[PDB]
């Protein structure tokens, strides 16, 4: 009979005090509004929309949640935009300008010496 | 460079994470000095005060075993965390050699774009690299050909691409648009123009031929 | 693993006795949770290396070369390629649980096909900025220059080179 | 490897197969990745002075 972890999804107490709850790999008919069944368990307190955004809070199996539409919502993350290269057997694109960009990269080298 | 200063002044999570990990482990080590592990108390001055020596040995051993276990768990997890810090420092030492004392050709090793140069900055337990790269922008399409046929010969560009603005044929360099007249100084010849597929007909200009005459 | 349910397991005489050991079970759950969070970052770092989801053009004719065995198969729920289909056919308890990955492998196949269409259509320009189209024969000729061969060696041997690629 | 053999051309010896690296293609496997490396291999040499 059923056991599983319980997870709490929060947008952060500095945004809201609403909460959603994931019962992990539990069938959503034996948990004890919005009850939504996922490949990762039963989600309570978030509504499922049909849009697709960039992932915010990862639920699992392709499903993420966000505080947008407020409250908490579910959906399937977005891999990225959509670019369509106009490829042909005799076409080329050549740049006419440039930008100088500078970015950062942070790396740990040491930790504390304890005895 | 002025925007790095804003974005930081207003991100160092990888450095914060290793500090937090070590403190969370050192606190768990001390918080274990107050568990019984199956004894009458957690204090040796309480087992040495309400038990005779033959009975306090059995209760002291239960504490010794637990505390040894906890200390040895602490020492294993530090070996496993140090082996990970070591690989990060080995990567930082390679980036200092290859991005700061050189120009790298490896893709996405010293930023995203074409690496120009890198600058190091020290951080609390690590290093920040500022990567300066070139990014091309504002592209146009033209039409291309692989070679040009002229006088029954096939001409290929020495270091560029043949392009057409609609009616005329030029040579550019491949990353920046700067068209030039096709001459025998920026092309070379090999073969006749019936084996390449895509050749176009156009004139290749000889600089000596007019000037001399 | 649920430390308490693996050790004791239902009984109640065991939970109060195990409570005497301190935070041994909290440490183990932290250790296992870190591992599971690292497995998704592994996959994000290998596969989500692309800004846009690029598509190949319909005509699908790159100066000859034939990529049909490694481009996605439109007649499938998973949309994998022929070689990705070959590769995928060759490989509850006492507190134990298996979590699912954040990315489905439909999503992973969709990242890989976009990396493929970026390469076949733009060469190496999409890895440094915006994708700039170039014909495939001319990109192959740029690459022959990179290994120190002169680029008419490609254009005068295009058919043979394309046949050798296709057989390999 | 995905950065340096798929998004570019490598001059590092043996990092992307045997031969002179031309290009590389990725495929997804279960819990892994497969790289198909295309390389150029010289053949049929003659001797000269
Ligand atoms: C190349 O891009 C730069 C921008 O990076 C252009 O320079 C800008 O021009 C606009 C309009 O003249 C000005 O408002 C900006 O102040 C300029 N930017 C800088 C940093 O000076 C430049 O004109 C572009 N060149 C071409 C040929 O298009
Ligand atoms: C290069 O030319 C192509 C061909 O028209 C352009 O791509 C088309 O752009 C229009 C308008 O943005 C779209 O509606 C088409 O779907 C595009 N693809 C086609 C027609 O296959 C492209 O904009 C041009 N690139 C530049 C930099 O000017
Ligand atoms: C392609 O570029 C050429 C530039 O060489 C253009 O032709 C010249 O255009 C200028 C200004 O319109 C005229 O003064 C010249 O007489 C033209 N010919 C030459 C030989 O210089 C041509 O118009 C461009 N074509 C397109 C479609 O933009
Ligand atoms: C490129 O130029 C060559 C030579 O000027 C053209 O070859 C001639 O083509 C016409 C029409 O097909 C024939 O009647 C002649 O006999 C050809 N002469 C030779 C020497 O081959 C060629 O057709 C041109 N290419 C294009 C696309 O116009
Ligand atoms: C690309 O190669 C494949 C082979 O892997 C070609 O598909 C086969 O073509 C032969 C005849 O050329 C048929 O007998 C096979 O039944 C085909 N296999 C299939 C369709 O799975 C394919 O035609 C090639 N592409 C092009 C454009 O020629
Ligand atoms: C180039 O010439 C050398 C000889 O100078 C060839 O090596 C000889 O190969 C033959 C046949 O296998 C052997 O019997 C000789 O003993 C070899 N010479 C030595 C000094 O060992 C080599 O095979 C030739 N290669 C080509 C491409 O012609
Ligand atoms: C956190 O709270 C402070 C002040 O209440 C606010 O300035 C900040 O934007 C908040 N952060 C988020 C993420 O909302
Ligand atoms: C939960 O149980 C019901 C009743 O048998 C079943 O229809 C449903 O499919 C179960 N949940 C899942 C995810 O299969
Ligand atoms: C999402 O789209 C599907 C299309 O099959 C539709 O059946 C469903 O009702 C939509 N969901 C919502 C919440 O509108
Ligand atoms: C390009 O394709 C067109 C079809 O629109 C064909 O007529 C032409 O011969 C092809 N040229 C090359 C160089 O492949």
């Amino acid at each position: 009979c059923s056991f599983g972890g319980v997870s709490v999804i929060t947008p952060g107490t500095n945004t809201s005090n609403q909460v959603a709850v994931l019962y992990q790999g539990v069938n959503c008919t034996e948990v004890p509004s919005n009850v939504f069944q996922t490949r990762a368990g039963c989600l309570i307190g978030a509504e499922y929309v049909n849009n697709s955004y960039e992932c915010d809070i990862p639920i699992g199996a392709g499903i993420c949640a966000s505080y947008q539409t407020q409250s908490i919502i579910a959906y399937t993350m977005s891999l990225g935009a959509e670019n369509s290269v106009a490829y042909s057997n005799n076409s080329i694109a050549i740049p006419t300008n440039f930008t100088i960009s500078v970015t950062t990269e942070i790396l740990p080298v040491s930790m504390t010496k304890t005895s | 460079i002025g925007k790095i200063q804003d974005s930081l002044s207003s991100a160092l999570g990888k450095l914060q994470d290793v500090v937090n990990h070590n403190a969370q482990a050192l606190n768990t080590l001390v918080k274990q000095l107050s568990s019984k592990f199956g004894a009458i108390s957690s204090v040796l001055n309480d087992i040495l005060s309400r038990l005779d020596p033959p009975e306090a040995e059995v209760q002291i051993d239960r504490l010794i075993t637990g505390r040894l276990q906890s200390l040895q768990t602490y020492v294993t997890q530090q070996l496993i965390r140090a082996a990970e810090i070591r690989a990060s420092a080995n990567l930082a030492a390679t980036k200092m050699s290859e991005c700061v004392l050189g120009q790298s050709k490896r893709v996405d090793f010293c930023g995203k774009g074409y690496h120009l140069m890198s600058f190091p900055q020290s951080a609390p337990h690590g290093v920040v690299f500022l990567h300066v790269t070139y990014v091309p922008a504002q592209e146009k399409n033209f039409t291309t050909a692989p070679a040009i046929c002229h006088d029954g010969k096939a001409h290929f560009p020495r270091e560029g691409v043949f392009v057409s603005n609609g009616t005329h044929w030029f040579v550019t360099q491949r990353n920046f648009y700067e068209p030039q007249i096709i001459t025998t100084d920026n092309t070379f010849v090999s073969g006749n123009c019936d084996v390449v597929i895509g050749i176009v007909n156009n004139t290749v200009y000889d600089p000596l031929q007019p000037e001399l005459d | 693993v649920d430390c308490t349910m693996y050790i004791c397991g239902d009984s109640t005489e065991c939970s109060n006795l195990l409570l005497q050991y301190g935070s041994f079970c909290t440490q183990l759950k932290r250790a296992l949770t870190g591992i599971a969070v690292e497995q998704d970052k592994n996959t994000q770092e290998v596969f989500a290396q692309v800004k846009q989801i690029y598509k190949t053009p319909p005509i699908k004719y790159f100066g000859g070369f034939n990529f049909s065995q490694i481009l996605p198969d439109p007649s499938k729920p998973s949309k994998r390629s022929p070689i990705e289909d070959l590769l995928f056919n060759k490989v509850k308890f006492n507190g134990l649980t298996v979590l699912p990955p954040l990315l489905t492998d439909e999503m992973i196949a969709q990242y890989t096909s976009a990396l493929l269409a970026g390469t076949i259509t733009s060469g190496w320009t999409f890895g440094a900025g915006p994708a700039l189209q170039i014909p495939f024969p001319m990109q192959m000729a740029y690459r022959f220059n990179g290994i120190g061969v002169t680029q008419n060696v490609l254009y005068e041997n295009q058919k043979l080179i394309a046949n050798q690629f296709n057989s390999a």
